[PDB]
RNA sequence: GCCGUCGCUGGCAGUCGGCAGAGCGAGAAAGAGAGUGGCGCGGACGCUACGCCGCGACGAGUAGGAGGGCCGCUGCGGUG
RNA sequence: UGGAAUGCGAGUGCCUAGUGGGCCACUUUUGGUAAGCAGAACUGGCGCUGCGGGAUGAACCGAACGCCGGGUUAAGGCGCC
RNA sequence: ACGGACCAAGGAGUCUAACACGUGCGCGAGUCGGGGGCUACGAAAGCCGCCGUGGCGCAAUGAAGGUGAAGGCCGGCGGCGCGCCGCCGGCCGAGGUGGGAUCCCGAGGCCUUCCAGUCCGCCGAGGGCGCACCACCGGCCCGUCUCGCCCGCCGCGCCGG
RNA sequence: GGCUAAAUACCGGCACGAGACCGAUAGUCAACAAGUACCGUAAGGGAAAGUUGAAAAGAACUUUGAAGAGAGAGUUCAAG
């Protein structure tokens, strides 16, 4: 094994932004959060905002 | 979040040129699509007999 | 991903995908582009025709920026200015003609391929083509030169 | 879809305050788990050290 | 080190494994090869075929109006033949009704 | 939407369990516990659950109200039925039919509210 | 977490700085908690164990309410020998059973002219941390 | 035993899309339903094109959609595409168009909406006209890719204008022997 | 009889239920269409649609190719 | 009246491993006295291929292979093995 | 014919660069910050657009000097001798033929006692616009050859078109 | 004829931190009294070798035999 193996990958900026918007649009769905395992059976509302 | 990404008509203000990715389909409820009189009327009767 | 590669289904078969009769030896044809004239002539003639020989004059100290000339076609000439300049010249009535400066956009020569919209223009450019200038006269317009 | 509700900020005592905020448009972008995964399994190859 | 010199043994079967197919017969075959002077006069004929258009309609519409005075001038056994008519789903609908009423 | 988050949950859930050539699901309000679009208790807009009552006897029924959809706290309504084995199996039946509330789940709900009574009788 | 970029979170480096520690560092390593009767007196939670201190074992086979004098501090084995924690060899002679300082609580310090300096030091920096917090 | 040959028993058509996105795998569900439950050979073609790879459904240009929707007769119809609708900056006038495609670039949405046309989706189309009555199927140029210029008869062959694979193109890159009638020959 | 592959680019979102009416196998291109005048509250299963179901034909194989492995090994991000 | 019969869905495009020592047989066939020899032509095989027969067997006769029950055959057989 | 007494562990298509095709994804006549700069895990992630220089794509052709990608009809004027040539002012406008998924029209018809009788649908003789693609013929750009006649003007020419 | 920092390089040295690396036939040849033992006249070549248990509590004492060795007994959660 050598040290000039390709370790790092580069991604398109518009695709990192597509992935961020897709990872935020999926955090406001009770099913997609209760399926990741979180125990949110008593959260009053999913987009939980505080003062 | 809107000044960062922003709705599909107002661009992103904090980024240089970014608009939320468009949608490949709007009414993602293909149950409501499929049991709708528009489409329900344009179908042949189901051949649900096993021979 | 090695787990997706082809050497993961090749465990247990003796020749490892490479032949029983003719083994996978090291260099059974020479290294690199060897035998371009002797035993790889059918390939260097069926796929790289004209690869062998000289032609033309040499140019020792070539500098790639004396011969700099990026071109723009007439079809996308009207794309250099904003939209409220072409429609402002549409709604215009005093015959005024917008000045499209091309060397300001980054092209030196103007080639004339596409159609033009019927309105006058003043195309500032460094070099013009005969047809590019005729398509501009035939619509009414001036071909300014800029050194 | 297009209907963006009005989430309600929750005071620090748990009870909902009076402040409301209209759901930013990011929370309706398309959910693309394949894009999210492709981006994650490439971006986390970058924090890796040689060996 | 004498090796077999030449053979055609398996060849007549490799040829037929993927068939021997006649070439693709298309209409409007190419005009490459035809003699220059002839194909130059055929190009001068095409270049000017349009020159006799407004005279060509004057005849096509003529014989098409004449097409009006052309066309508007002219303008095994009884048993199994009756059963093959009663047994027609559409044509035999009334010979069938005449029998259905028959049993009343 | 339902079909969207089902096309997201069909394989990368945390309740999904895959061993012994079977594939069940441990969702809260999944009755028959099997991984399917129809019986999943988190994807739809109206689900039904039939749990055992917290004490010894009874069967709780958990309907998901329509109005509150992004409010997990005030989303589900629960009704404890501590009655005989038949009145409760005609009350769940009415709760589902007369309300016309996800009606293809009724026989599953009866079979589950019978499994609970059977697993709450005195053993032998 | 720890954010000091100069401290070693590695495992084997702490497991090596432990076993190859010099004696004067092994003295701090072999500290021991104070009993809740001297804690409310001195405002000090633990002290490097000295020789002539009275102690009481809390974890192990010899854990109880018997108090004993620390007989010796065998800092090379990271252990101490107390008065009446012992064992009988096969022939009959008795040996002192070593106890780790962390499994034993001190009930009467041996106040020197230096253990008083260490106590007042800890007390000082503790009132300084209480004023730093309150 | 029977003396058949199984060389061609496995038909190689695409049974389903190779992508794993779920806004396409739902369109393909709706259109596979329409395809099997209707007798319209439109839905079957839309489905068979929703399977096709990204190189078989190429982009359309706005100008080519203009000249393909200006043909006489097909007015007030919806232009259906399965690929994407790219912009065409070398066209100045845009009419009103009812369109339905998978993608419309952010500088062609502008032009079409400022013109006044509609931009439907495939679900909107399936609800408007299930059997696809009033539509115009289109598809972008397939031989537009530069790849199709190296395909055909190999270069260095009488009358084979096929493009070769060369590092760079210049005076001294494959211009000497199999090209000059002087140096050797040419084809 | 059973297993599998291929083909039918086959069928099934119709589980349309007291807001009900339970059908599309039958030789013959197309509507169990509209209007316009002469008690007892009841009804199995299904549908991870990447799923389920029905039909036929087929099943050798070195070199080689491809696919599918809820076959196996070690570590990483999540999750049980 | 889609202009003979019978049969059968075809057409097209890229990328491509392995191979480039062959051998046998019916028939024709060249050198050689001939050869289990050297060399060609057509087709079928062995190689890459089991199974029943030929006692045995690369190539001969029958016949080509998923795993099984019943029935019937091929080529070969039916004093005993 | 060669290797092999036995058992355990180790043991052989790897990584980098280039290229080609296929495939998934984002954007799309654009595209990309990879270099640089700004803001524990984090050496990560985010951001820059007056950081897109530059690469590749958007134009080819010639060794080069260089050049560099539809036209037609209409009048009016000069010339040759009814056409053409040039010259000004009009309007029309990006080829065609064959096959061609798809879509469009629709003669006629799809039953319930009997005729007229509208809306909704569906089938359908025949007729159309024709996607992509394929064949063929034209057209356009550069190099080259042949035969020719004309137009341009600050420099009239071994000039330019 | 002459001088000149910064941006630049660093598998040696001192002091550090980390790891999708190997985990004692691997990882340095060398986790251990390793460039040691050993070989060679020399230049040089150059290994094998980690693990009782929490703590030695490392079996007192009795007994056969000259002893090694046993048979009892005891320590330990366990001498398996
Ligand atoms: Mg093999
Ligand atoms: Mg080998
Ligand atoms: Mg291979
Ligand atoms: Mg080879
Ligand atoms: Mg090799
Ligand atoms: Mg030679
Ligand atoms: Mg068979
Ligand atoms: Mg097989
Ligand atoms: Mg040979
Ligand atoms: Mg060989
Ligand atoms: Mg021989
Ligand atoms: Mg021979
Ligand atoms: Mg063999
Ligand atoms: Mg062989
Ligand atoms: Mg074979
Ligand atoms: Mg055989
Ligand atoms: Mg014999
Ligand atoms: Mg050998
Ligand atoms: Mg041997
Ligand atoms: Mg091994
Ligand atoms: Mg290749
Ligand atoms: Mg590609
Ligand atoms: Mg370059
Ligand atoms: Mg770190
Ligand atoms: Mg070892
Ligand atoms: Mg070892
Ligand atoms: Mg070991
Ligand atoms: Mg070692
Ligand atoms: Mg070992």
């Amino acid at each position: 094994t050598k040290t000039w193996r390709r370790w790092h990958r580069r991604v398109n900026t518009t695709q990192k932004r597509y992935a961020i918007c897709s990872a935020l649009a999926a955090s406001a769905l009770p099913a997609l959060v209760m399926s990741k395992g979180h125990r949110i059976e008593e959260v009053p509302e999913l987009p939980l905002v505080v003062e | 979040l809107d000044d960062l990404y922003g709705t599909w008509r107002k661009a992103a203000s904090l980024k240089s040129n970014y608009n939320l990715p468009m949608h490949k389909m709007l009414n993602t409820d293909l149950s409501r699509i499929l049991k709708s009189p528009e489409i329900q009327r344009a179908l042949r009767a189901p051949r649900k007999k096993i021979h | 991903p090695s787990r997706l590669r082809k050497t993961r289904k090749l465990r247990g078969h003796v020749s490892h995908g490479h032949g029983r009769i003719g083994k996978h030896r090291k260099h059974p044809g020479g290294r690199g582009n060897a035998g371009g004239m002797h035993h790889h002539r059918i390939n260097f003639d069926k796929y790289h025709p004209g690869y062998f020989g000289k032609v033309g004059m040499r140019h020792y100290h070539l500098k790639r920026n004396q011969s700099f000339c990026p071109t723009v076609n007439l079809d996308k000439l009207w794309t250099l200015v904003s939209e409220q300049t072409r429609v402002n010249a549409a709604k215009n009535k005093t015959g005024a003609a917008p000045i499209i400066d091309v060397v300001r956009s980054g092209y030196y020569k103007v080639l004339g391929k596409g159609k033009l919209p019927k309105q006058p223009v003043i195309v500032k450019a460094k070099f013009f083509s005969r047809r590019a200038e005729e398509k501009i006269k035939g619509v009414g317009g001036a071909c300014v030169l800029v050194a | 879809a297009c209907a963006r509700p009005l989430i309600s900020v929750y005071s620090e005592k748990g009870e909902s305050s009076g402040k409301n905020v209209t759901l930013p448009a990011v929370f309706k972008a398309p959910i693309r788990p394949d894009i999210v995964n492709f981006v994650h399994t490439n971006l986390r190859k970058n924090n890796r050290q040689p060996y | 080190a004498k090796s077999k010199n030449h053979t055609t043994h398996n060849q007549s079967r490799k040829w037929h494994r993927n068939g021997i197919k006649k070439p693709r017969s298309q209409r409007y075959e190419s005009l490459k090869g035809v003699d220059p002077k002839f194909l130059r006069n055929m190009r001068f004929a095409k270049k000017h075929n349009k020159k006799g258009l407004k005279k060509m309609q004057a005849n096509n519409a003529k014989a098409m109006a004449a097409r009006a005075e052309a066309i508007k001038a002219l303008v095994v056994s009884r048993k199994l033949h009756r059963l093959a008519y009663i047994a027609h789903p559409k044509l035999g609908r009334r010979a069938r009704a005449r029998i259905a009423r028959g049993l009343r | 939407s339902a079909h969207l988050q089902w096309m997201v949950v069909r394989n990368c859930s945390s309740f999904l369990i895959k061993r012994n050539k079977q594939t069940y699901s441990t969702e809260p309000n999944n009755l028959k516990a099997r991984n399917s679009f129809r019986y999943n208790g988190l994807i739809h807009r109206k689900t039904v659950g039939v749990e055992p009552a917290a004490d010894g006897k009874g069967v709780v029924v958990v309907m998901k109200r329509r109005s509150g959809q992004r409010k997990p706290a005030t989303s589900y309504v629960r009704t404890t039925i501590n009655k005989n084995a038949r009145a409760t199996l005609s009350s769940i039946r009415h709760m589902i039919r007369k309300n016309k509330y996800h009606p293809d789940l009724r026989m599953a709900a009866i079979r589950r509210a019978s499994a609970i009574l059977r697993s709450q009788k005195p053993v032998m | 977490m720890k954010f000091n970029p100069f401290v070693t979170s590695d495992r084997s480096k702490n497991r090596k700085r432990h076993f190859n520690a010099p004696s004067h560092i092994r003295r701090k390593i072999m500290s021991s908690p104070l009993s809740k009767e001297l804690r409310q007196k001195y405002n000090v939670r633990s002290m490097p164990i000295r020789k002539d201190d009275e102690v009481q074992v809390v974890r192990g086979h010899y854990k109880g309410q018997q108090i004993g004098k620390v007989v010796q501090v065998y800092r090379k084995k990271y252990v101490i020998y107390i008065e009446r924690v012992q064992r009988e060899k096969a022939n009959g002679t008795t040996v002192h059973v070593g106890i780790h300082p962390s499994k034993v609580v001190i009930t009467r310090l041996k106040l020197d002219k230096d253990r008083k300096k260490i106590l007042e030091r800890k007390a000082k920096s503790r009132q300084v941390g209480k004023e730093k917090g309150k | 035993g029977v003396d058949i040959r199984h060389n061609k028993d496995r038909k190689v058509r695409r049974k389903e899309p190779k992508s794993q996105d779920i806004y396409l795998r739902l369109l393909v569900k709706l259109y596979r339903f329409l395809a099997r439950r209707t007798n319209s050979t439109f839905n079957q073609v839309v489905l068979k094109r929703l399977f096709m790879s990204r190189t078989n459904r190429p982009p359309l240009s706005l100008s080519r959609m203009i000249r393909k929707m200006k043909l006489p007769g097909r007015e007030n119809k919806t232009a259906v595409v399965v690929g994407t609708v790219t912009d065409d900056v070398r066209v100045q006038e845009v009419p009103k168009l009812k369109v339905c495609a998978l993608r419309v670039t952010s500088r062609a949405r502008s032009r079409i909406l400022k013109a006044g046309g509609k931009i439907l989706t495939f679900d909107q189309l399936a609800l408007d006209s299930p059997k696809g009555r009033g539509t115009v199927l289109l598809s972008g140029p397939r031989k537009g890719r530069e790849v199709y210029r190296h395909f055909g008869k190999a270069p260095g062959t009488p009358h084979s204008h096929t493009k070769p694979y060369v590092r760079s193109k210049g005076r001294k890159f494959e211009r000497a022997r199999g090209r000059r009638a002087s140096r050797g020959y040419k084809n």
